[PDB]
């Protein structure tokens, strides 16, 4: 109830969304090295 | 020096003209965009 | 060392100051990355909540308690980073036993060293000229912009103050591996503590105007062994 | 120079050395061209002048100090 | 008819004649840092033969330009004028005829500015000027006359704009509003011309010490003849930094404004921050000089210094989570100036970032002079005045003008100015860390991808800058197709789920000045009732 | 993006030829002399950028 | 460039003729021209008082060589001092006579206003001949070798601040002699009223020092 | 300074005294779903009968959706859904029925 | 018909913070102790040369 239904996204915060976090960096690791390599 | 509504006369030009209408001096404002410079690097040296 | 083209990291230390800076520095920089990375987070999960925020919430004002205490957050942060700070320049400000010394005043456009330290044969100085090759003298075996006229040689193993001056334009005496760089004055005199650990070769640039010819005034310096810089410094 | 040849600085511990070179030469001036005959009392702080202070401020007062004309505001007695 | 464009005594046509002149010099300046970035994009002489002196001397114009004549007349001068005399109710602003002096003294520095430039000797010193570098005997002609003159004129310019909104603010205040309430866009201009009127005269009798030193060749800052050229080097630094304030504080109220307007709530600890930043505008003559820490100053100075500059660096923190909190649990719209602030704020977080790196004075030592310093206030530099002058624009054209400018043309260039910026700015970490050597027409070829890469970022920002004009001319030439069709934006923010059809457009605008719903300027004379408010 | 790679790709076109020194072997000698001796980082990565 | 000045003080006698002609005049724009001309008194005082620390800072003698103790004793140059000390002594009697002379002006506009102005006319007259009679072969040709030229050149930049004040004195009694300036929309009365206050305290600042000093 | 909440409540009926229009039902719904305070059933059926006093179904349906969806308070359903279906049966507004099959 | 509201503005901050410290200090660390121990390695064979040098 008001307990159960606090830890859907307070504690799920740590698990389910981080992907959104990491993806949204991930355009570092594509780009950079792939121009690295493209010239060198 | 009150006969300004401000609706289109707020800019510092002439939207009226045949010969500009903001045509010629818009060109205008496209080369000295790029004048100054090129002229600078004109009088030491070459482009 | 030498720059390289695409690098990654920074160049091999060459004294202990230049190891304990960049160590320290790492550590800040590390705090700096996770405090951005907190930052970055805040923004991505707000946005990304509030693009669809069905009610706006407008009677949240102060919150005095968590206020000063994200108030007085950086303050003690700041202190934290800042007492390993503040004993790694009560360390290096200082001088602790020097050896020798080496000065460099280099004129207009091109750098001079002095080697007074090191008598040639008895008693007179030694002292030698270093200038820029350029591209008509950039021949097989020579470097564009980081080969000069002379090396500059380093004891190895051993503290060297460096007494720096100019004499008509402030000329920045600079070799990255070695940690050191200090404007020099012409009128004025500055002398900094260092001492290099390993053998190898540096290169260092003017990383201050000159004038026309302030681009092409390098900085080139080598290390060798102890017996061939006491040679080198008898012969000169 | 392993590592030590003056110990730790006391004449001037501080980075900038300006006003160094001119204390450090008066005295050994003064102890030298009084008598011509001992230098004992004058004979301790030789890399002062020679190491941490640049030789070419001293062989240019010593080059002016020959012709006679000095460049700095000094007093002849 | 050419008194209003020649003898304006109102205050907006003042302010669109400085914006038109900004622009101008900006796009001026863009276009020859795109032709130096030219030149370095390759090592060698490709497009210029050498001509290191030619090298300097545009490397200077760019600097000197986009520092005078770009980030400072407009950004301020518009704003000020057109929003603190008339939000506090004022009928109109006094010195007109100031204000015309300082136009007309203008042309002055315009023209012997470009004379200095444009002489075969020449001022190519950079933005430092600290002699002997900036001596005669290497930049000989006129171009040192030219330039203190032009630096004269412009802080008189400067200095009397600060005075004419300064005692407006002090004496035009309305009789129903408080002190200690004021907006946080009062407050910081407030703050910006006080701390302008306490650091322009200091570098300004600086500039005439060197002009008098240059003209009747005295010796006061020769390093022959006993002179000490570093009084004139803590002048500078102690007008730049206060000129940085100068330049950001201004920004920073601008940025609070759109945010409150847009958000539809209240700024997190505004009065709290009002007199923070209070605090910031008495203790910034305190911390201007954490430059200085190789000149040969001492340890106890250099812990002073930085202890002065890490503990007045706590504000803008608080700065970046208060304007966080106020988009925080209010309605954020994907418009244009939402996301220009919110790349404003991540952009400036980096910066910030940087300083408090380069805050450690023992890491200076072997920091200092290297890549990082010039690219950490680049990033600052560039960032606040670029950002904040585009989301001034673009959330103030219809404000200033009533017509519609296009959504989809402003987000297209938002991604281009904003990629160009991040391709541009990313590799400055690894240039920093492998000590790319700063000023150098003929730099060493490993640095030759970035310098691409830098390249192609200043010549997106170029092409960028050619979708500006082409964005002005769309809107002077379609305004009407603007507002009839929904092409373009039309209401700054969007209806909540509580307001009905037929409410929201009787209730378009609740905000905190009339402004918003002040019709297209009227003629001179506005507001001719004072301003009641409780 | 386009237009700009095209711009310049025409700009450096019309630039013309403007090295007559600093070729692939020139680097490759030049790297070689640095990282043949006086104690080398492991030899080095200096590679050659390009044409 | 004097018929640069000449148009400058045209431009300004011309704007102040119709200052006193159209009339239309209120608190609102006596209030802002007074306001207007105190500020622009101030940015000259702060002018005054840069151009004084610009030779007051060489206080504790911080440079490095050549000097670096003042004096600098080794050179024996043209001494500027004593030869402005008459001008200076002057003006301060003068300064003192007229520190409230202006009120007494302000409050009688009588024949001792008439007194008044003509004295003022006759020292500024005075003030003028005395700095013209030194005018080319003061101390010598500024060339080469400068050890103590910067009193001179600091007199030098001062006394173009009084050539004005002489000069807008001759305006404004012109201005009364075109019959514009009366006792309404005072322009010139505003000013003059606090010239002499806010004048006397910086020169008093610059003549305490710079001339019992530095010799 | 966690200022008192039944001072802008009393707010509301002392308006609802005062009302004139659907205008001010729009502000006084707007008002109290702006604060963080979750309102009781009482406040909902004054709202209710605010906006039903110019007899506009639209308007019963906004505040009925905006109960469903006022605020997150860490998911709560089943005291939504009770009090949904009391404050429908009360007067009966079938709605839910049509959006949610699209 | 829950009558005590208005409890829920001090946890959100909180755990808003908590949260973005958490994952800002883990996205540093990953590289940050990736490059330190190449750097470590680097540091104790450059020791090595350096011992061996004297030795
Ligand atoms: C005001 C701060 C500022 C800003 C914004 C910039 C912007 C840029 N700077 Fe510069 N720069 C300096 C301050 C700044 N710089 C300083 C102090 C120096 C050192 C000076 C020296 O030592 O001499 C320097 C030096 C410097 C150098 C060193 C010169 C060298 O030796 O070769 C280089 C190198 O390329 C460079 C590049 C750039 C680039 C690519 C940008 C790009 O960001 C440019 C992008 C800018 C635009 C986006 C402008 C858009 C134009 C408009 C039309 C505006 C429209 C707005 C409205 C009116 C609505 N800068
Ligand atoms: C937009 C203007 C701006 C801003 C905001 C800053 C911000 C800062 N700057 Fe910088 N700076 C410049 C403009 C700016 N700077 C310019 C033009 C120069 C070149 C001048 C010259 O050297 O030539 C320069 C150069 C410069 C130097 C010169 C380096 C050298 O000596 O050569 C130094 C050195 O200390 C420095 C420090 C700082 C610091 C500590 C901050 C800090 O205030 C940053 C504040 C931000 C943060 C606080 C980070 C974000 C918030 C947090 C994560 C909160 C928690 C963290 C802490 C409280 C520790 N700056
Ligand atoms: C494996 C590689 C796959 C992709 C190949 C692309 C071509 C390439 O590698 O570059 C060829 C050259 C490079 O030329 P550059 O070194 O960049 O510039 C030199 C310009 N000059 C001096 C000749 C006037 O290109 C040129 O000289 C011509 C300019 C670029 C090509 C023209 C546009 C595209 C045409 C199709
Ligand atoms: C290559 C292939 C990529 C395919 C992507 C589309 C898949 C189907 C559409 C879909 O799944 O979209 C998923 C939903 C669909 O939102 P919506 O379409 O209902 O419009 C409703 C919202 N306007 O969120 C979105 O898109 C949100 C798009 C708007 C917000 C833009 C900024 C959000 C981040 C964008 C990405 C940033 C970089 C990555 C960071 C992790
Ligand atoms: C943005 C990153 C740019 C990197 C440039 C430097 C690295 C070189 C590189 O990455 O080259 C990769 C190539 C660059 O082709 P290019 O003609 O521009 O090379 C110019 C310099 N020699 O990509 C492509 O061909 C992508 C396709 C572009 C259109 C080709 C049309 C062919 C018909
Ligand atoms: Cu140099
Ligand atoms: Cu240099
Ligand atoms: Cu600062």
């Amino acid at each position: 109830g008001r307990i159960g239904e606090s830890w859907v996204i307070t504690e799920g915060r740590r698990l389910i969304p981080e992907i959104f976090q990491w993806s949204a960096v991930l355009s570092v690791c594509l780009g950079w090295p792939g121009a690295v390599y493209f010239f060198s | 020096v009150h006969f300004k509504d401000g609706v289109y006369e707020n800019i510092p030009f002439k939207v009226k003209g045949r010969k500009t209408p903001y045509a010629l001096s818009h060109f205008g404002f496209f080369a000295i965009g790029f004048a100054v410079p090129f002229v600078a690097c004109y009088v030491q040296l070459k482009k | 060392d030498v720059p390289t083209p695409y690098a990654c990291y920074f160049q091999d230390s060459a004294t202990p100051n230049q190891e304990g800076i960049l160590e320290l520095h790492d550590n800040i920089m590390f705090y700096l990355l996770v405090i951005l990375g907190l930052v970055s987070w805040m923004l991505y999960t707000i946005v990304m909540t509030y693009s669809k925020n069905p009610i706006a919430y407008k009677y949240i004002k102060h919150g005095q308690t968590i206020e000063v205490i994200w108030t007085i957050f950086p303050a003690v942060i700041l202190l934290i980073i800042a007492f390993p700070s503040f004993i790694l320049l009560y360390l290096c400000d200082e001088v602790i036993s020097p050896a020798m010394t080496i000065k460099a005043i280099g004129y207009q456009w091109y750098w001079k060293y002095e080697y007074s330290d090191f008598i040639n044969d008895s008693g007179e100085t030694v002292e030698f000229e270093s200038y820029v090759i350029p591209d008509e003298l950039l021949e097989e075996g020579q470097l564009r912009l980081l080969d000069t006229d002379t090396s500059m040689v380093v004891p190895v193993d051993t503290h060297i103050r460096f007494v720096v001056t100019a004499a008509d334009v402030i000329h920045d005496f600079a070799i990255p591996s070695l940690g050191i760089k200090v404007d020099a004055t012409p009128g004025r005199l500055n002398q900094v503590s260092a001492l290099i650990q390993r053998e190898g070769v540096f290169y260092g640039a003017c990383s201050e105007l000159c004038g026309t010819g302030h681009a092409n005034m390098p900085i080139k310096i080598e290390a060798v062994s102890l017996p061939k810089f006491l040679e080198w410094l008898n012969e000169q | 120079s392993p590592l030590h040849t003056v110990g730790f600085d006391a004449r001037f511990p501080q980075q900038n050395q300006t006003k160094h070179c001119w204390q450090s030469y008066v005295d050994y001036h003064k102890c030298v061209n009084m008598k011509g005959e001992d230098f004992a009392p004058c004979k301790v702080f030789w890399k002062t002048y020679n190491a941490l202070c640049p030789l070419d401020w001293i062989e240019k007062w010593d080059d002016q100090r020959e012709k006679g004309i000095f460049a700095g505001d000094i007093n002849s007695d | 008819m050419v008194q209003r464009w020649l003898y304006s005594t109102n205050a907006k046509d003042i302010a669109v004649l400085y914006f038109m002149l900004a622009i101008f010099s900006g796009m001026a300046g863009t276009a020859m840092s795109l032709i130096i970035r030219l030149e370095l994009a390759a090592p060698g002489s490709q497009y210029l033969h050498g001509n290191s002196q030619l090298f300097n001397v545009l490397v200077v114009g760019h600097a000197v330009l986009m520092i005078f004549f770009l980030v400072m007349p407009a950004l301020i001068g518009g704003f000020g004028n057109y929003l603190l005399p008339l939000m506090i109710g004022a009928t109109d602003t006094a010195f007109p005829r100031i204000n015309n002096i300082a136009f007309w003294v203008l042309p002055m520095g315009l023209v012997c500015l470009v004379t200095s430039t444009l002489v075969e000797s020449g001022a190519g010193t950079g933005w430092t000027v600290y002699p002997p570098l900036s001596s005669i005997q290497a930049h000989s002609g006129p171009s040192v006359d030219l330039a203190i003159f032009a630096l004269h004129l412009t802080s008189i310019s400067s200095l009397l704009g600060a005075i004419n909104f300064i005692v407006t603010t002090l004496n035009m205040r309305t009789n129903g509003m408080t002190m200690h309430k004021l907006p946080l866009f009062v407050w910081s201009i407030f703050i910006t011309a006080f701390l302008l009127l306490l650091s322009l005269p200091v570098l300004s009798a600086g500039i005439t010490m060197l002009l008098l030193d240059r003209n009747f060749n005295t010796s006061f800052f020769e390093v022959s003849g006993g002179g000490d050229p570093i009084l004139y080097e803590h002048l500078f630094w102690f007008f730049g930094h206060p000129e940085v304030y100068i330049l950001i504080i201004p920004g920073f109220g601008i940025i609070s404004h759109v945010v409150s307007t847009y958000s539809k709530k209240p700024v997190f600890g505004e009065i709290s921050m009002v007199y923070a930043m209070a605090s910031i505008g008495l203790l910034g003559f305190l911390v201007w000089s954490h430059h200085m820490y190789i000149v040969g100053l001492d340890a106890d100075t250099r812990a002073y210094f930085t202890s002065a500059t890490m503990i007045i660096a706590i504000p803008t923190g608080i700065k970046i989570f208060s304007w966080l909190a106020t988009i925080h649990g209010g309605s954020i719209r994907l418009a244009t100036p939402m996301l220009y602030a919110i790349a404003f704020l991540f952009l400036f977080t980096m910066g910030g970032l940087t300083g408090v790196a380069l805050a450690n004075a023992s890491l200076d030592v072997a920091f200092h002079d290297t890549y990082y310093v010039v690219g950490h206030f680049h990033y600052v530099l560039s960032m606040g005045a670029i950002f904040s002058l585009f989301a001034g624009y673009y959330y103030w054209s219809p404000q200033i003008l009533g017509l519609n400018y296009n959504e989809k043309l402003a987000q297209i260039q938002f991604w281009l100015i904003f990629i160009g910026a991040n391709v541009i700015f990313f590799p400055m970490h690894f240039l920093g860390i492998n000590g790319m050597p700063r000023r150098i027409p003929d730099y060493p070829d490993a640095f030759a991808g970035w310098n691409y890469v830098a390249s192609i970022g200043s010549f997106i920002a170029t092409l960028s800058l050619f979708l500006f004009i082409y964005i002005l001319y769309d809107q002077l030439v379609n305004g009407l197709n603007n507002k009839v069709n929904n092409k373009s934006v039309i209401y700054n923010k969007a209806p909540d789920f509580v307001e009905s059809n037929t409410i929201f457009n009787l209730n378009t605008v609740k905000s905190s000045s009339i402004e918003f719903l002040l019709t297209s300027p009227p003629a001179v004379h506005s507001f001719n009732t004072p301003a009641v408010q409780s | 993006l386009l237009f700009s790679v095209g711009l310049f790709a025409v700009v450096r076109m019309a630039g013309g030829q403007d090295a007559k020194t600093m070729n692939k072997e020139w680097q490759l000698k030049s790297d070689e002399y640095l990282k043949s001796k006086n104690a080398n980082p492991w030899g080095g990565y200096s590679q050659v950028q390009s044409k | 460039l004097f018929v640069l000045l000449t148009s400058s003080i045209l431009w300004f006698r011309d704007i102040v003729a119709e200052a006193t002609y159209l009339g239309d005049h209120t608190m609102a724009v006596r209030k802002g021209i007074n306001l207007g001309f105190l500020m622009f008194v101030l940015s000259e005082v702060l002018i005054f008082a840069g151009l004084f620390w610009a030779y007051f800072h060489s206080a504790m003698s911080p440079d490095v060589t050549l000097g670096a103790c003042w004096p600098p004793v080794g050179i024996e140059a043209v001494q500027p001092t004593e030869l402005p000390l008459l001008n200076t002594i002057i003006l301060l009697s003068s300064g003192a006579t007229v520190t409230y002379s202006h009120h007494a002006l302000i409050a009688g506009n009588r024949n001792k206003a008439l007194s008044g102005l003509l004295i003022t006319f006759w020292l500024i007259v005075i003030f003028v001949t005395c700095q013209y009679i030194e005018y080319t072969n003061a101390a010598f040709t500024i060339s080469d070798g400068v050890y103590g030229s910067v009193f001179y050149a600091g007199t030098g930049l001062h006394f173009l601040h009084m050539v004005m004040l002489a000069a807008m004195l001759g305006v404004n009694y012109w201005r009364m002699r075109n019959y514009h300036l009366t006792a309404g929309h005072h322009v010139g009365y505003e000013t003059t009223i606090i010239y002499t206050h806010v004048l006397d305290v910086i020169w008093l600042f610059l003549y305490v020092v710079f001339y019992w000093w530095g010799v | 300074d966690e200022e008192t909440f039944e001072e802008f409540t009393a707010r509301y009926e002392k308006e609802f005294d005062e009302a004139y229009d659907l205008f001010e039902v729009q502000r006084v719904l707007n008002n109290c779903f702006s604060y963080d305070l979750v309102p009781a059933p009482a406040v909902i059926e004054k709202a209710l009968r605010a906006a039903r006093r110019v007899n506009d179904l639209p308007t019963a349906i906004r505040v009925f959706e905006a109960l469903k969806y006022k605020v997150e308070n860490e998911d709560q359903y089943k005291a939504y859904l009770d009090e949904l279906k009391d404050v429908r049966q009360e007067l009966g507004v079938p709605l839910k029925e049509e959006l949610f099959p699209s | 018909t829950i009558a005590p509201i208005t409890g829920t503005i001090k946890r959100r901050v909180i755990m808003d913070i908590v949260l973005g410290f958490s994952l800002g200090g883990v996205m540093a660390s990953y590289w940050w102790w990736g490059f330190h121990m190449d750097k470590i390695n680097k540091r104790e064979k450059f020791y090595a040369e350096l011992a061996e040098r004297k030795k």
